[PDB]
RNA sequence: UUGACAUUGUGAAGAGACAUAGAGGGUGUAGAAUAAGUGGGAGCUUCGGCGCCAGUGAAAUACCACUACCUUUAUAGUUUC
RNA sequence: GAAGACAUUGUCAGGUGGGGAGUUUGGCUGGGGCGGCACAUCUGUUAAACGAUAACGCAGAUGUCCUAAGGGGGGCUCAUGGAGAACAGAAAUCUCCAGUAGAACAAAAGGGUAAAAGCCCCCUUGAUUUUGAUUUUCAGUGUGAAUACAAACCAUGAAAGU
RNA sequence: GCGGAUUUAGCUCAGUUGGGAGAGCGCCAGACUGAAGAUCUGGAGGUCCUGUGUUCGAUCCACAGAAUUCGCACCA
RNA sequence: CAAUUUU
């Protein structure tokens, strides 16, 4: 028959994201000498809304 | 249907070409076989794709298969071929069929 | 082997031809590097290759190459003759010994459909050829 | 050629401390199985003894037991009838008359076990009555079907050379040779022992 | 289906002839049946043996072939738009002779 | 999806089978025995074991080149998971 | 940093696979399906006295059975019914008497058969071998079936012959 | 068509080296209490798949065959 | 530990 309604997700067409208000790579530290031997700390400046 | 043995039927030969005496055995037609002429022109052919070249066959309706005895001589052991009629039940051994006297009531 | 495009394998026509993943691409594949090394340099003659590795995946070839323009090989006349631009790209049109036997091209009881090429021992015996006093 | 230079004739003729012959039992391993098809039947050739002591233990209805004193010595004719049930066990293999086909279920019929009389699990009965009965030194030890392994081929006593056993185990082995085809499984050649019952030989 | 066998629609062609339920008669097996001479066919249904097909019913022709027991005749059959010779081979039972043409004679 | 082969190298542990010096299981009545084996039948044995003799059982006995799957099993040898 | 001769890659081999691909989905017929098979055959009848002759006309049948129920030879006569015998009876067995088939012959219905082609006893394996001719469907193509033969060898009979 | 598996008391279950017929329920009897109703013992159990053959000794083995079977293989 | 009726 036709192509299934769980076989057009896979081509980007219309199924994918909406990016711009996505604002970040949500990801944590790439690890270094100071994690490994001792710490480096920071402070926060703001928390914010996600999409 | 009972079928005695021992036969004494006309032989050919080129040793007596008169009756002498045989012995009656039914066969088996074999393994079909491999490396033949007309299967290699069968596994030539149905190789690669499309596949099921020549007829398949679905459609059955005999239900006996003419059974046929080998008379296998002595003199010189050839034997020969015979084919009397088909028969759905084929007794082969002794089983006289005598007078039977009572009817096993 | 190849894999003949086909979007998702269904070549629509009759079972003889159904398959896709075991069709075996009838020119040799130590043919197929040198038009991926002939576009690389177009302005230089492919002469021959020959084997040199194999790993599991990448049979490795040479191919010696000719500048025909370097005028050491337009002189010196042991070499002129593939200067001759009947030899432009010489080898998609099957002249190396890498694409002779892929034409498949000797002499003999065996080769009957090809000596020529095959498709003019095609082409010369179903021509039908009529004379104007008919025999 | 398998037994042609040695270990049957000339080592043997160095070990030997009885007295008294020796007769060669047999070891050999022919497959054969409960498929009651092949048989060990057809017993061989017969051209020379193996030291008879046994004296055999029947009577005779025999055309040439007016003369019956040329090889053999038993005569007794047929009409001993109620003398057989425990008397007399100095018979293994014997002979038997023609007249027994009608008669004998009379005297086996308690003395069933240590075979004292014939029956149908094994009957002799011979009516070759000059190879066989006029050779009586020829003891016939069989070579009769036991259900997996009976290889009991002699050959001579401690006192027979080479060049009288070129015949001996050559052509009497016609039992496993003849009857072995496509059916049998392991030796179609052999693998043979041979020594009878004091010193050591070789098992090739 | 439709039955149309070797021995279809002879139900009367073949009875005995009424008041003549017996064997045969011995005047007939004695007369001789020299080639050239003309017969007629009517069945014999107490015999079976050497039995014509029931189209030769008081048809009539010559003696081509005399045998051990059984002579043969040719007769003209209607089939289509030609005549065919046919050849038949009955035993003597079946066979007289007729009383046209030696009229003819005499 | 599951096998084999190749890409694919360098060293050890053991397991089961093929494989071999081989060890050794057994229902009455009688034999002698209270019995699975295979046979010629007489002696070899410091013994006189049965003497092959009858003694009686399912085929003898003592005895052997070993005739039982020669399993119950430790061992050198193949391949081996 | 992990993982390391296993995954991965390539070729071959089974299994899984309407996710796809290609293709069919009988014929007769008081419309078509459905019911039946009248599609291959056989008996009688419809059939108009050579033959041929139709309907989803009529009443039935077959896709088997048989070393004897084949072959031969020899002895006997059946279905019934009447007269009589102890248990014996509507139904047992034994005589006598009439008895053209009114009985039996593998299987549908016709035809046929009486010192038999039927019912019993004896002897066997012609239910063999080589190849041709002829008949009915028939275009006078073929399969199937049958018929008279020729040459061999057998069986049976005492023999003619089968 | 190949290769393996089953066939019993009447229904339902099962052991037998190959030197014995293995348990319950329908039916019938008896007992135990004051009568029932459960409970107890004994009686009525066999072409023992149908055979054939084997070894000293077949309800059980070897080979063959009829009802059911599961996988596998399909060129008139 | 089995156990329930009895005009
Ligand atoms: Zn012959």
């Amino acid at each position: 028959g036709r192509v299934i309604r769980n076989q057009r997700k896979g081509a980007g067409s219309i199924f994918t994201s909406h990016t711009r208000l996505r604002q970040g790579a949500a990801k944590l530290r790439t690890l270094d000498y100071a994690e490994r031997h001792g710490y480096i700390r920071g402070i926060v400046k703001q928390i914010v809304h996600d999409s | 249907v009972n079928v005695p043995k021992t036969r004494k039927t006309y032989c050919k030969g080129k040793t007596c070409r008169k009756h002498t005496q045989h012995k009656v055995t039914q066969y088996k037609a074999g393994k079909a076989s491999l490396f033949a002429q007309g299967k290699r022109r069968y596994d030539r052919k149905q190789s690669g794709f499309g596949g099921q070249t020549k007829p398949v066959f679905h459609k059955k309706a005999k239900t006996t298969k003419k059974v046929v005895l080998r008379l296998e001589c002595v003199k010189c052991k050839t034997r020969a071929q015979l084919t009397l009629k088909r028969c759905k039940h084929f007794e082969l051994g002794g089983e006289k069929k005598q007078k039977g006297q009572a009817l096993q009531f | 082997n190849r894999k003949r495009p086909v979007p998702k394998g269904a070549t629509y026509g009759k079972p003889t031809n159904q398959g896709v993943n075991e069709l075996k691409y009838q020119r040799s594949l130590r043919a197929t590097a040198e038009e991926r090394v002939g576009r690389r340099a177009a302005n230089l003659r492919v002469l021959n290759s020959y084997w040199v590795n194999q790993d599991s995946t990448y049979k490795y070839f040479e191919v010696i190459l000719v500048d025909p323009q370097h005028k050491a090989i337009r002189r010196d006349a042991r070499y002129n003759w593939i200067c001759d631009p009947v030899h432009k790209h010489r080898e998609a049109r099957g002249l190396t010994a890498t694409g002779k036997k892929s034409r498949g091209i000797n002499k003999g009881h065996k080769f009957n459909n090809t000596k020529a090429g095959r498709r003019k021992t095609w082409k010369r015996q179903n021509t039908l050829s009529l004379w104007r006093y008919r025999k | 050629v398998k037994e042609l230079l040695k270990y049957s004739n000339e080592t043997k003729k160095r070990n030997f401390l009885e007295t008294v012959e020796l007769q060669v039992g047999l070891k050999n391993y022919d497959p054969q199985r409960d498929k009651r098809f092949s048989g060990s039947l057809k017993l061989p050739n017969c051209p020379r003894p193996n030291m008879s002591i046994c004296i055999f233990g029947d009577a005779f209805d025999v055309d040439r037991a007016k003369s019956c004193g040329v090889d053999a010595m038993s005569v007794d004719d047929l009409k001993k009838l109620n003398k057989n049930k425990k008397l007399i066990k100095k018979l293994s293999k014997k002979y038997n008359a023609f007249i027994a086909s009608e008669v004998l279920i009379k005297q086996v019929p308690r003395l069933l076990g240590p075979q004292l009389s014939k029956a149908g699990k094994f009957p002799t009965p011979v009516s070759h009555n000059d190879d066989l009965y006029g050779k009586v030194t020829d003891v016939r030890s069989t070579i009769k079907f036991q259900l997996k392994k009976v290889l009991c081929l002699a050959v001579a006593v401690g006192n027979v050379e080479m060049e009288e056993d070129v015949l001996v185990n050559q052509i009497l082995m016609s039992v496993n040779f003849f009857v072995s085809l496509l059916k049998k499984n392991w030796q179609n050649v052999g693998s043979l022992v041979v020594k009878s019952s004091m010193g050591p030989a070789f098992r090739l | 289906g439709k039955s149309h066998g070797y021995r279809s629609r002879t139900r009367y062609m073949f009875q005995r002839d009424f008041r003549k339920h017996g064997a045969v008669h011995l005047s007939t097996y004695l007369k001789v049946y020299k080639v050239g001479d003309i017969v007629d066919i009517k069945a014999n249904g107490s015999i079976q043996k050497g039995m014509p097909h029931k189209f030769y019913q008081g048809k009539t022709g010559v003696v081509y072939n005399v045998t051990k027991s059984s002579v043969g005749v040719i007769i003209n059959k209607m089939v289509g738009n030609r005549y065919l010779e046919k050849r038949l081979n009955l035993r003597v039972e079946h066979i007289k002779h007729s009383k046209c043409r030696q009229e003819f004679l005499e």
